[PDB]
């Protein structure tokens, strides 16, 4: 599969008044690992940042695409983009692609500008759009992404009680996935701090 | 057609043909925006003066959205090609960012297209100037886009014939603190100092801008304002 | 057709290029607009010329505007045409960071909007862009820089300069009180008081935009009504 | 298939790469260089197609000449990077894609040494060593067990040795010669040829 | 698009576009240039001497490639645009053949873009004069000149802009074989040509130089006042 | 003055000087005489040559084994109008396998003649042509401009000077049905020396002869094999 | 100058371009056609400039289609090129709808491919009058008559050229509802005999055409023997 | 008013902002020397013109200026005859273009919309020049009743009760409006047909003017045969 | 003012007019032919001492039997020039021959009335080439000297002069040439006439020459050559 090349996990989890987003670290060709230290999650606000799981490739051309329509949007109506209004320009971002589109499935999570308010979607390739009340996950290892979200999801969860939950989840998932692992970076948006942690994960 | 620019630079400096535009503003019908605290509110003078024109048949106050309005002063067919093109330009934004277009945003686009007309081959410049107004992240707007393609953010503004006294009678009631109701009174009255006759429920119309949305006064809704 | 046709992109008699020379004479009578590089910033001053009791605020700023993370300018002339360039510089901006994934140096991104304006002057049958412009920003091989170009695409690097209505009586105030090299932002805002007060000033009348840098970041911020008025009156104590 | 290795030190950035040219079962050529000067201080090493490498790696150099050329200043070793990056994500898509593998080695006055990873789908990865064709998988084990972020100059053309020596007991290709590189402040500099 | 014809024919056979813009070329600034046996000296006079101007945007004296360097004459933004697409074709050169481009190559090339813009549709002429000066891969001093008909011809010393005849008198009585003896009798010489045209010669004198197998160097204000202090 | 500049400009009289000032250009050129019989159709052009030194230019082109022209104006727009008739000539051998019929062609000249004195900038065939052939009907004599017009005749002459030809053509032109060959030429010959001054005469080193017949494929005569049909006049 | 472009309205209505055009078609030979009970019979006094022309050269009647003809007038390059653009409308239209292309729809297509050309400055108006004529066992006898601006009205009896205004008065004297083209034929050739001048023209050959029931549906020009039987009656 | 350049050639602004191209096109207009009549009933609209037939060679059946653009749409041209059968044309083609697109009967008020859209674009573009003619619909509407519209030269559309265009204009518009000052099927004919009789003191006769209706219960656009209209011209 | 492509009230296209015009300005090419091969002399009109005579190329060798001396504009010379150095590798590519001197002058000769402004694309000539062309080689009737002018016209000629002093050289040609000359006598009668339609002393420096015989190539004399020659 083209999706599984790479390989890779991305996930977003709501808190009370605060998001997480966690992913993997390992870049690697197939069953070889290159470096442990790739970047899958891009800051696209202040309080705005998006996952992408995928084909490497498309992984950084979409987020250097992405960045660039963002970009020209704040430089012409003066103002950071919504959670929402970013959902909506993926979205078409990929749609743009129909008929042989970019091979990474999105996950954003961020807080609104002026009510601070949690918001996280994820999209498919094609660019179609999902927002939920708990969690999304995208990668290889979605079904242990899943399983793991379900059962630990707690509703009204303050930063630290959010931080274990998604750091669990995401390592519980990807200890069990062979391409996806090398560590997990993880982070946590309140309303006036962005907490970014490296976790213990296991290197095989 | 034409591949040269028929509005060029003249030895002083100006756009000679960019001010021949405004000029037929200038003798177009009077037209008054007022932004008052909860709202916005254009009004046009809408004389006919023939009888046997449907006063229901054309409309001088248009939707562009659902919470964005326009107005104009000047040539009415010039008008007709910016509204569709303010149309097309709206949707194309709720297509890609599914979310109303915001009226700075939308005043910009449409400015871009009058800009283009000064600087195309074989084409005049627009001679319309436009008033729109709309309602976003709570907050009334009022903008003005002219021929030339630029556009500036107003409270309260005269177009058309007679805008210079226009201006000066609405400078001197305008207030900070004002309400929709009592704009749609000022707006009525500045239209009052140049309409010659006796203004009507169907010589005038009347388009106001709140938190509900853009929409066009009726006849109904004019005469109860026109009585008081 | 060729009757028509004023043939706006050719040469006369002396050999210059009548339509650009009109169009340096719009940009004359327009507001002035000044830049002055000090060691730690660069600032623009311009004169507003929207000046209405009726005039609503709405934007952040009318004569200055944001290129990108690190740079700014200043327009003059046909504003219209002012709003076509500025959304081209911003492209080319974006396009260069999309390629090379850095910031683009404020030279490079000058002269890719000089080579549009120099193409609108040579062919096409058009009339040329009506508006110079004033860059500042900071870029990793020349740290903070001023540029200036005109209508016909030429361009140039500056300490200190000034364009639009009265921009001949400001150049010669200002060689007279610049210092090269020892220049403070606190002292360069002085100055740009100094020069805007003899080629008229109230603090409704000017707009002011500074660029700085602060912890490896750029900043570009507008004075505040406050933050302007100060300056107006610590010139009047000199006067 | 070819073999790239590239080594990345304090302060320099140790690169090698095979000298065979190889058609069908023949080596056509037994000194054939695979590296590519794209500036002072940027090496660019290519490996895969046929025609593909040499003419994507000409067209990157070209390109990267005309920008000292028209500005003054050199591009660094990160925007090079990435503006070849780019260049090859944009024909995977198209009607000719390139096939090539490479390392991209370099050296900044401010962020010193670097080495960039990047395969045939254009996806950019920096490494403090990396390696390319069927010979990777039997040297980047050596490189793990004894690399370390303060190795000298010395120690890593030693490391070096031990890698190149594992190909000749292990691979059952015939790579006898190496080209070998180092990039510093001072420039791009020629080691001797390790041979067997 | 526009396709109107702007150089065409006149009454006696002249062409009205070319003319005009040769008429550019002369209110430009002076640009001299002196081949030497092994030493090329391109020298430029700064009519604009700002003091508040950084000096190092508005040089007139570039470089096409690592051999062949360039000044010119007339209008700046048209000779930006010649350079660029002179640079362009210096690596597209370098792609194609194995070698770097000889100096009449290039001068070549950029001759055939001007001749190009005098008779094309919706389009002027380019109103700029080069002077392109290189070392062959033999080692050989080249200094062409060319005009915005697309006429090119090789010199021996050559200068172009405002003073031009002047110059031109008076590099034609002072260039001689034993006046360019060596390096710095070249460099004494563009300055001296220079000096009896340019207001008040000395810090208005920009000069770049090159030598056999050298990029390329361009004197500064020290540099400079030493050779127009030893003239005297 | 306002209505002799361009093509697409009608003048107050209902005429199109530009296209009348095209039709100049054929009375300046050579005089060329083409006459027929009713088995052969030849052609009789004068080459004149400027200088003294030069050579007389062609006057006589191939169109095809059964088609030649000869023409009289601008020699580049006449090598524009030969290039597009050969062409039409070899499209109907490929298609069809047969000769195109000389007056078929000859509408294909007039179409194209005319698309531009209707657009503007565009600007008229300054050529007079004299189309000699030979099909399935006999033989054929024609006679194109640069007003697009074109006309069938028993004999044509155009060029400089050519009324005295034409004039001479007329007094003859009922006996040219039963005249063979050489006889027909001699006519043709006959009635070009009367554009020519009286000082001079037609000569080998400026005559050249077209001739197409039925079972003759289009011949053309330098300088040498002029001589045979020359002597013999008076 | 108002009148240098088509594109250009005069000061009091007018576009002088297209007048200019109508001119030309004045200084042309008269063309005349006429309707009967069963049939169209086109006239035109061919004027023979040069007794070196062959008889039957510069022809001005042409064949649409096979059950249609057109007479011209004014500008012959011009009106050559309408003759092929009308070839073409009437192929087109049987290779889409399967049938014969009625003469009004011809009519129409070919008078707005006309008045495309009188808009423009890019372009020139035509400068030839021409007329249509067909016969249908449905449709019946069609005779309409196209300008240099693009009218095109259906007719009885027509006339477009030099003498078209003395050429109409004889014209409505005949009672073609209730004629025959056969009878027609001469009448036609009568008219064109009448108005020819003489005195001012030079020589002259009679160009007949017709479409009818006689001619089963089918446009010919008329018989050397009914030409010359009318040619001598005219006489 | 004043000029400069070339702005009595060529769709431009003049110094005092005025079209002088588009004010010669509806001069134009009269030089055709009829004039149309339309009349807004309360069940019907109908449409009454001048139809000058002088030779008799002409054929009178072919020279109309009453043209059916759909089933439901008629309408009358004024002004110049090919650029009348032009717009026509275009205004069939746009009616067969809206319904084959949007599934529905396009209404009279946006076809008419549509017919001054494109006229609009001439009084902008330099190259052509704006047409010479003038157009009136009729029509019935789904939830309105009859319409009458009416498109000039300048892009410039309306709706009305009662419209005149042509030589005879002003003073058409003066007795129509004294007539809409102070309507069945028949009085609504009569007063189309007073109007233009009137206006031109003639006494129109049976072949002398065309006549076309659209109805409520008869929405169908339809030409009134001579005996149709002789039947209503002597009831006056 | 009118188009590119307008017609005059004598029946001559006013930009052609023109255009030959400014083909009596330049410097004077003489083009001799004979039974040994054809000879090109044209002066070089140098202005300057400090400009490199060798730098002005005057006469250029379209092919290895076909050589080409202009006159007027040099700089619309070289985009004929490069279209008939095509043509002739075209043909050599295409026939596996040599292209005749008269094959050659013609495929230029087309070149010369395209132009215009009007439907047209971006890569269209807006006026006509402003040079004339001396055309001489040598095929398979020996050695031949073709002339083509701005108006597209080319004829055959055995000794023809273009350029400002055309007129006067005319005539000294018209005295001094026969249908049996030598290529030594040409050479030298070219000389002679070129030397006194000049104004500068003719040296060896001062003039281009080159000749096409039918056994070697086109050669174009040394500074030696044309120094002995000039004795």
């Amino acid at each position: 599969s083209i999706m599984s090349y790479n390989g890779g996990a991305v996930m977003a989890m709501k808190g009370k008044n605060c998001v997480a987003i966690a992913a993997d670290r390992r870049f690697g060709i197939q069953a070889q690992m290159v470096t442990t230290d790739f970047q899958k999650i891009f800051p696209m606000g202040d309080r705005l940042y998006i996952g992408l799981a995928g084909l490497a490739t498309d992984v950084q051309t979409v987020a250097q695409r992405l960045k660039f329509r963002l970009n020209l949007y704040e430089l012409k109506e003066g103002r950071q983009i919504k959670p929402y209004t970013l959902m909506s320009m993926v979205a078409n971002l990929l749609y743009e692609k129909r008929f042989g589109p970019y091979y990474t499935e999105p996950v954003i999570a961020g807080l609104d500008p002026k009510t601070f308010k949690p918001f996280i979607c994820s999209l498919d390739l094609i660019g179609c759009p999902m927002v939920t009340d708990d969690f999304v996950v995208s990668g290889t290892c979605s079904e242990q992404m899943y399983g793991m979200c379900e059962s630990l999801w707690e509703p009204n969860m303050d930063p630290e009680h959010l931080f274990e939950t998604i750091s669990q989840a995401m390592l519980n998932a990807v200890d069990r996935d062979a391409v996806s692992g090398m560590g997990v970076i993880v982070h946590v948006i309140e309303k006036d701090k962005i907490t970014t942690r490296t976790l213990k994960a296991r290197m095989d | 057609g034409y591949s040269f620019s028929l509005t060029t630079f003249s030895p002083s400096g100006k756009l000679v043909q960019i001010e021949y535009a405004l000029a037929a503003v200038a003798g177009g019908a009077p037209s008054v925006g007022i932004k008052a605290a909860n709202g916005v509110v254009l009004a046009t003078e809408k004389k006919q003066k023939s009888i046997l024109y449907d006063e229901r048949s054309v409309h001088k106050v248009e939707p562009i959205t659902k919470h964005i309005g326009l107005v104009y002063s000047g040539m009415g067919p010039d008008y007709r090609v910016l509204v569709h093109r303010a149309r097309k330009l709206a949707q194309q934004y709720y297509l890609v960012y599914q979310e109303p277009i915001p009226t700075a945003q939308l005043v910009q686009r449409v400015a871009s297209v009058m800009q283009e007309y000064t600087q195309s081959g074989g084409v005049r410049p627009f001679g319309v100037s436009l008033l729109i107004c709309g309602w976003n992240e709570g907050r009334p707007y009022l903008f003005q886009s002219d021929p030339s393609g630029a556009y500036f953010a107003w409270k309260a503004t005269a177009m058309g014939k007679n805008y210079v006294n226009g201006k000066t009678f609405l400078e001197k009631r305008y207030n900070e603190d004002l309400e929709l109701e009592d704009a749609i009174h000022t707006a009525i009255l500045t239209l009052k100092e140049s309409f010659e006759g006796q203004m009507t429920e169907d010589n005038i119309e009347v388009g106001i801008c709140n938190e509900a949305g853009f929409r066009r006064l009726t006849p109904t809704e004019v005469r109860d304002y026109l009585a008081a | 057709s060729r009757r028509y046709d004023s043939r706006t992109t050719i040469f006369s008699p002396e050999g210059r290029l009548y339509q650009v020379e009109y169009a340096m004479e719009a940009i004359g009578h327009a507001g002035t607009c000044l830049g002055i590089l000090a060691n730690d910033g660069v600032l623009l001053a311009a004169e507003r010329r929207n000046i209405h009791k009726l005039l609503d605020e709405v934007f952040f700023s009318e004569k200055i505007y944001k290129l990108n993370e690190d740079m700014a300018c200043s327009v003059a002339g046909i504003t219209s045409d002012a709003n076509v360039l500025t959304n081209e510089l911003r492209l080319i901006a974006q396009r260069y960071l999309l390629q090379y994934q850095e910031p683009i140096p404020c030279e490079q991104l000058v002269t890719a909007l000089c080579d549009i304006k120099q193409a609108y002057t040579q062919f096409g049958g058009k009339r040329p862009f009506g508006v110079s412009l004033l860059y500042i920003g900071w870029d990793k091989h020349y740290g903070f820089q001023l540029y200036q170009s005109d209508p016909s695409g030429n361009y140039g690097g500056w300490k200190a300069t000034c364009i639009g209505n009265n921009s001949a009586a400001a150049v010669s105030m200002l060689k007279q009180d610049y210092k090269e090299g020892e220049m403070t932002l606190k002292s360069a805002l002085a100055l740009a008081v100094k020069v805007l007060n003899k080629t008229m000033l109230s603090a409704e009348k000017v707009e002011i935009a500074t660029l700085t840098r602060e912890s490896g970041k750029t900043v570009i911020r507008v004075l505040k009504q406050k933050e302007v008025e100060q300056l107006i009156k610590k010139h009047e104590e000199e006067e | 298939m070819e073999y790239l290795i590239g080594i990345q030190g304090p302060d320099y950035v140790l690169v090698a790469s095979d000298r065979v040219a190889a058609s069908n079962i023949v080596q056509m050529k037994d000194d054939h260089d695979k590296m590519f000067k794209m500036s002072e201080k940027i090496l660019l090493l290519c490996v895969g197609e046929a025609g593909d490498t040499v003419q994507f790696a000409e067209y990157i150099q070209k390109n990267v000449q005309l920008y000292k050329m028209r500005n003054g200043y050199e591009l660094s070793p990160t925007a090079a990077a990435n503006f070849t990056r780019r260049n090859l994500a944009d024909c995977l898509r198209s009607r000719t894609p390139y096939h090539v593998n490479l390392l991209l080695a370099g050296y900044d006055e401010h962020e010193g040494p670097a080495l960039y990873y990047m395969d045939y789908l254009a996806a950019l990865a920096k490494a403090p060593f990396a390696a390319h064709g069927y010979g990777a998988f039997l040297t980047l084990s050596i490189l793990d067990r004894y690399y370390t972020p303060t190795i000298s100059r010395e120690r890593a053309v030693e490391l070096l040795r031990k890698c190149l020596e594992e190909l000749q007991k292990r691979f059952i290709l015939n790579l006898p010669t190496f080209s070998v590189r180092v990039i510093d402040k001072d420039g791009i500099h020629n080691l001797e040829n390790i041979a067997f | 698009s526009y396709d109107r014809a702007i150089t065409v024919f006149s009454p006696d056979g002249h062409l009205f576009q070319v003319e005009y813009a040769q008429e550019a070329v002369k209110k430009g600034s002076t640009a001299v240039g002196v081949r030497g046996k092994d030493i090329v000296v391109l020298g430029v006079e700064k009519k604009s001497v700002a003091k508040l101007q950084d000096e190092r945007t508005v040089r007139k004296i570039c470089a096409l490639d690592d051999n062949v360097c360039m000044a010119f004459a007339g209008l700046t933004a048209d000779a930006r645009i010649v350079i660029n697409r002179a640079r362009v074709e210096c690596q597209s050169h370098r792609l194609t053949v194995e070698d770097p481009v000889t100096v009449e190559y290039i001068t070549r090339y950029i001759a055939s873009l001007k001749q190009r813009y005098t008779q094309s549709n919706g389009r002027r002429p380019f109103g700029i004069s080069a002077l392109i000066v290189g070392f062959d891969f033999d080692g050989t001093p080249r200094l062409y000149q060319t005009d915005p008909s697309g006429t090119y011809h090789a010199w021996k010393a050559n200068a172009i802009g405002r003073g031009a005849k002047s110059v031109r008198e008076f590099l034609e009585k002072n260039y001689t074989d034993d006046a360019i003896e060596t390096d710095d009798l070249t460099i004494k010489l563009v300055i001296k040509a220079l000096l009896e045209v340019v207001q008040s010669g000395g810090k208005n004198i920009e000069l770049a130089v090159m030598r056999r197998d050298q990029p390329l160097k361009i004197l500064n204000p020290e540099e400079i006042e030493k050779y127009v202090a030893e003239i005297e | 003055n306002q209505y002799d500049n361009d093509v697409t400009v009608w003048s107050p009289q209902g005429r199109i000087h530009q296209i009348e000032y095209a039709m100049e250009a054929v009375k300046q050129g050579s005089a060329t005489v083409g006459l027929k019989s009713k088995t052969h159709a030849v052609l009789v052009a004068l080459k004149r040559a400027q200088s003294e030194l030069a050579a007389h230019q062609k006057k006589i082109l191939h169109v095809d084994n059964h088609i030649g022209i000869s023409i009289a104006g601008l020699t580049a727009d006449a090598r524009l109008l030969c290039n597009f008739m050969r062409q039409e000539c070899l499209d109907s051998r490929f298609v069809f396998d047969r000769p195109l019929p000389v007056s078929r062609l000859v509408s294909l000249i007039g179409s194209k003649t005319q698309i531009p004195t209707q657009r503007y900038g565009r600007r008229p065939y300054g050529v007079g042509l004299l189309i000699a052939g030979y099909d399935d009907m006999g033989p054929h004599i024609f006679q194109t401009c640069p007003s697009a017009n074109y006309f069938d005749c028993r004999a044509m002459s155009i060029g400089a000077r050519s009324q005295s030809a034409r004039t001479y053509l007329e007094r003859h032109m009922s006996e040219f049905m039963e005249c063979n060959l050489d006889e027909l030429v001699k006519h043709g010959l006959r009635a070009l020396r009367e554009t020519l001054p009286a000082e001079q005469d037609l000569t080998t080193k400026n005559v050249s002869i077209g001739i197409v017949g039925k079972d003759l494929e289009f011949t053309i005569y330098d300088d040498d094999d002029v001589s045979p049909f020359l002597d013999g006049l008076e | 100058g108002y009148d240098l472009s088509a594109s250009t309205f005069s000061p009091d209505g007018r576009v002088f371009q297209v007048e200019y055009a109508m001119k030309a078609v004045e200084n042309s030979s008269t063309a005349i056609g006429i309707r009967c009970k069963d049939g169209v019979v086109f006239g035109v006094e061919k004027l023979v400039l040069s007794k070196l022309y062959e008889e039957g050269s510069n022809k001005r009647l042409f064949n649409v289609d096979r059950h249609v003809g057109m007479a011209v007038a004014g500008l012959l390059a011009d009106a050559r090129s309408l003759a092929d653009i009308a070839r073409e409308e009437a192929s087109n239209f049987r290779s889409n709808f399967g049938y014969n292309i009625p003469l009004k729809h011809l009519a129409d297509r070919v008078a707005m491919y006309v008045h495309a050309y009188t808009l423009y400055s890019a372009v020139r108006p035509f400068g030839c009058s021409f007329m249509l004529g067909s016969y249908s066992a449905n449709d019946g006898a069609q005779l309409y008559m196209i300008d240099p601006s693009g009218v095109s009205y259906g007719y009885w009896g027509c006339a477009i050229g030099k003498a078209r205004q003395a050429a109409k008065t004889e014209i409505e004297k005949l009672q073609m509802k209730e004629m025959t083209c056969r009878d027609v034929v001469k009448e036609v050739a009568k008219i064109i005999y009448i108005v020819h001048d003489e005195v001012k023209d030079k020589a002259f050959e009679l160009e007949l055409s017709w479409v009818g029931e006689l001619t089963k549906g089918r446009h010919e020009i008329v018989p050397k023997d009914i030409r010359e039987e009318a040619e001598k009656y005219a006489k | 008013g004043s000029s400069a350049g070339f702005d009595r050639h060529i769709t431009i602004f003049s110094p005092e902002g005025r079209l002088y191209q588009v004010e010669y096109a509806f001069k134009a207009i009269n030089q055709g020397g009829l004039t149309s009549v339309a009349v807004r009933g309360k069940d019907c609209a109908v449409i009454v013109t001048q139809k000058k037939v002088p030779d008799k060679l002409l054929d009178s059946s072919t020279v109309t200026h009453l043209f059916k653009i759909t089933e439901s749409i008629g309408c009358v041209m004024t002004g110049m005859t090919a650029d009348s059968r032009s717009q026509v044309q275009r205004a069939r083609y746009e009616a067969a273009n809206w319904k084959y697109k949007y599934g529905y009967e396009i209404p009279v008020d946006m076809l008419c919309k549509r017919i001054a859209d494109i006229s609009q674009v001439y009084t902008q573009n330099a190259e052509m020049r704006p047409l010479g003619c003038c157009m009136i619909l009729i029509g019935i509407d789904e939830e309105q009743g009859p319409q009458v519209y009416k498109c000039d030269p300048a892009g410039y559309y309306c709706g009305f009760k009662a419209t005149a265009a042509g030589v005879k204009q002003t003073e058409s518009t003066s007795f129509l409006e004294k007539k809409v000052k102070k309507w069945t099927f028949e009085q609504t004919v009569e007063t189309a047909i007073t109007c233009l009789s009137t206006v031109l003191s003639i006494d129109f006769k049976p072949s002398e003017i065309e006549v076309g209706v659209v109805t409520v219960e008869n929405p169908k656009f339809r030409i009134l045969t001579e005996a149709e209209i002789d039947a209503h011209l002597v009831a006056l | 003012d009118r188009g590119v492509n307008t017609f005059s009230p004598e029946g001559r296209l006013f930009q052609v007019e023109y255009a030959i015009e400014a083909i009596k300005l330049g410097s004077t090419a003489i083009g001799i032919q004979t039974s040994e091969g054809v000879c090109l002399a044209v002066e070089k009109r140098i202005t300057s001492p400090l400009m490199e005579p060798s730098s002005i190329e005057k006469i250029v060798e379209i092919d290895a039997h076909i050589g080409c001396a202009m006159s007027g504009l040099i700089a619309d010379a070289k985009t004929l020039i490069d279209k008939a150095r095509v043509e002739t590798q075209n043909h050599w590519f295409t026939y596996n021959e040599t292209m005749t001197v008269e094959s050659v002058t013609q495929a230029v000769s087309n070149l010369a009335l395209q132009f215009g402004e009007e439907d047209a694309d971006p890569g269209a000539m807006s006026r006509p080439f402003g040079v004339a062309l001396l055309f001489g080689g040598v095929d398979e009737k020996g050695p031949q000297l073709f002339h083509m002018d701005p108006s597209g016209t080319f004829v055959q000629c055995d000794a023809r002069a273009i350029g400002s002093a055309s007129e006067g050289a005319q005539s000294s040609l018209q005295e001094v040439y026969h249908k049996s000359m030598t290529l030594k006598e040409a050479i030298k009668s070219s000389l002679i006439i070129l030397k006194q339609v000049m104004e500068e002393k003719l040296n060896a420096t001062n003039i281009e020459l080159a000749t096409v015989q039918p056994g070697q190539n086109f050669h174009m004399f040394t500074k030696e050559e044309l120094e002995e020659v000039i004795k």
